[PDB]
Order: structure tokens, then C-alpha cells, then sequence
């Protein structure tokens, strides 16, 4: 109802489900990976992937203090009704 | 010396879209973004671009470009990029290969938002150009590959691999490829 779908594309994959609700300190985990059900604070939801990187990639400025920069909504929320809507609940999820 | 740094020409797929977008010595910095303004300058928007062949998924990822990514040319000409976009962005540059230990062309960079990351070393460039030239020669007694030097490629959104669902940096939506002018100066210079 009110927990949107989140990612990240940082040393890999991660989609998750986020929940407003308990994102009430900075290391509080509001973020469940859809894969293994772990909760994780957004930070080491950034830090958190199931694929291996290509080894043909290379990886250049990632940090986990930045998690602000690399976490979006989920595709499935793209050229939707809901696109615009979860951008300003994220972005005001990134103020704090 | 030259009157324009570099000079970039901006593609969807195998196609390229708008004309090529030089950039004069006295902008050593310059933006390459979503947005429309079609001035010229120390910017070259894509925002605005026609393409008669674009498609559902080229204009899906038009929308991820957003704040794109500045280039910037420091000093001794050697050039920075700055992602400034909230997507990652993908480069060609030998210079990372080689600070990587990945032999030439055989790696895409990933670069990160917010990231600040040097991509092209002018005086390498001269001594590998020099270099490879000088024994070629002495050999007998890549001009093409010499040229690639002085050339980055970046896509926007999207990467390349063997290893990803594309291949090659022209089966990519949106990207850009920058010739850099002192560079390839340097390269006539060492060719005669
Ligand atoms: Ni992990
Ligand atoms: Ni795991």
C-alpha cells in the first residue's frame, strides 16, 4: 500500500521493496532485497548483489556514502501514472 | 593552438542524430545533456534532437541522460569527465585500460554518479604515439589504431558487453563520440 519498489545497478543488481515507515534513523533497515528477503538500511542496500560483476566492466567512483546517487525506483514504475509520484517520496527519503 | 578542443557527434544506435557539436579552446569545460537549449557554446543539449528512426526504447532512455555529463580539459589537455546524470555512464578509453591492466579495447568503464574521473592523459598519448611510431619504423629500416588514441566514446544509460545483452557502442540507444584536436594534431605531426 504504502512501500514502493526500489533499485540499484551498482557492482551488480538489486531490486527491493522500500517502506517509508521504518526508515526512522540514518542505519534503520527499510529496504527488503526481493531475493533473499534481508532488510538492509539504504546504504548496504547499495552494497548488496546476488549477480558477480562482468570482469569485462570496470568500475570506476563507486562509494556507499553516495547511496543517494545510485538508488531509483523500479522499471516497472516507467511511463506510468506512478513514475512522477515515487521520485518526490524518494528524493524526500533521500533528505535526512 | 587549435581553435576547437574537441568535437562531438552524438548517435542513437548506429545513427547519428544532430550535427557535431564543436567546442572552442576557451571552454574548457563543457556540458552534454538531456535538456533543449540549442545555443551552442559550452553546452550541447540532446533534449531537443529529431530522428526520423528513433524508437519506444531510444526514447525511454533519452530520459535517463537528465543532467548528462560534463568533459573537461585540464591544463596540459588532459580530460576529465564529470557525471553529473543520476544514471551511470559507460566509456571507451585507452588510458583506463591501460590504469586498469586490460589490454587496449577490451573493457568498458563504468562511471558512477557524481563521479569526477580522469579519462585521457595527453603526454602518454604523445609518448605511446611516438613510440610505436619510431619502432614501426626502425622495424622495417596502428594509423588507424594510432588514431583511436586520441578518440573517447561514452554511452549514456547503457553498456556493452560480451557480457551484456549488446555488444558493440553502436546497438547502445544514446551515446557520443569526441575526437580530441590536440591530440590528433600531434598524431599529423608524428605521421610526417
Ligand atoms: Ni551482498
Ligand atoms: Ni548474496
Amino acid at each position: 500500500g504504502s512501500a514502493f519498489e526500489v533499485e540499484h545497478e551498482c557492482l551488480g543488481k538489486c531490486q527491493g521493496l522500500f517502506a517509508p515507515q521504518f526508515y526512522v534513523q540514518p542505519d534503520a533497515p527499510c529496504i527488503q532485497c526481493l531475493e533473499c528477503c534481508g532488510m538492509f538500511a539504504p546504504q548496504t542496500f547499495v552494497m548488496h548483489s546476488h549477480r558477480s560483476p562482468d570482469k569485462r566492466t570496470c568500475h570506476w567512483g563507486f562509494e556507499s556514502a553516495k547511496w543517494h546517487c545510485y538508488l531509483h525506483v523500479n522499471q516497472k514504475y516507467l511511463g506510468t501514472p506512478e513514475e512522477k509520484k515515487l521520485k518526490i517520496i524518494l528524493e524526500e527519503m533521500k533528505e535526512k | 593552438a587549435p581553435e576547437y578542443w574537441c568535437s562531438i557527434a552524438y548517435f542513437e544506435m548506429d545513427v547519428q542524430v544532430g550535427e557535431t557539436f564543436k567546442v572552442p579552446s576557451s571552454c574548457p569545460i563543457v556540458t552534454v545533456d538531456g535538456y533543449v537549449d540549442p545555443s551552442g557554446g559550452d553546452r550541447f543539449c540532446l533534449g531537443q534532437l529529431s530522428n526520423v528512426h528513433r524508437t519506444e526504447a531510444i526514447e525511454r532512455a533519452r530520459l535517463h541522460i537528465g543532467k548528462g555529463v560534463q568533459l573537461e580539459c585540464k591544463g596540459e589537455g588532459d580530460v576529465w569527465v564529470r557525471c553529473l546524470s543520476d544514471h551511470a555512464v559507460f566509456v571507451q578509453s585507452y588510458y583506463l585500460d591501460r590504469e586498469a591492466g586490460r589490454a587496449p579495447g577490451d573493457a568498458v568503464h563504468k562511471i558512477y554518479p557524481s563521479a569526477y574521473i580522469k579519462v585521457f592523459d595527453l603526454r602518454q598519448c604523445h609518448r605511446q604515439m611516438q613510440q610505436q611510431a619510431a619502432t614501426a619504423q626502425a622495424a622495417a629500416a596502428g594509423v588507424d589504431d594510432l588514431r583511436r588514441l586520441c578518440i573517447l566514446r561514452m554511452s549514456f544509460v547503457k553498456g556493452w558487453g560480451p557480457d551484456y545483452p549488446r555488444q558493440s557502442i553502436k546497438e547502445t540507444p544514446c551515446w557520443i563520440e569526441i575526437h580530441l584536436h590536440r591530440a590528433l594534431q600531434l598524431l599529423d605531426e608524428v605521421l610526417h
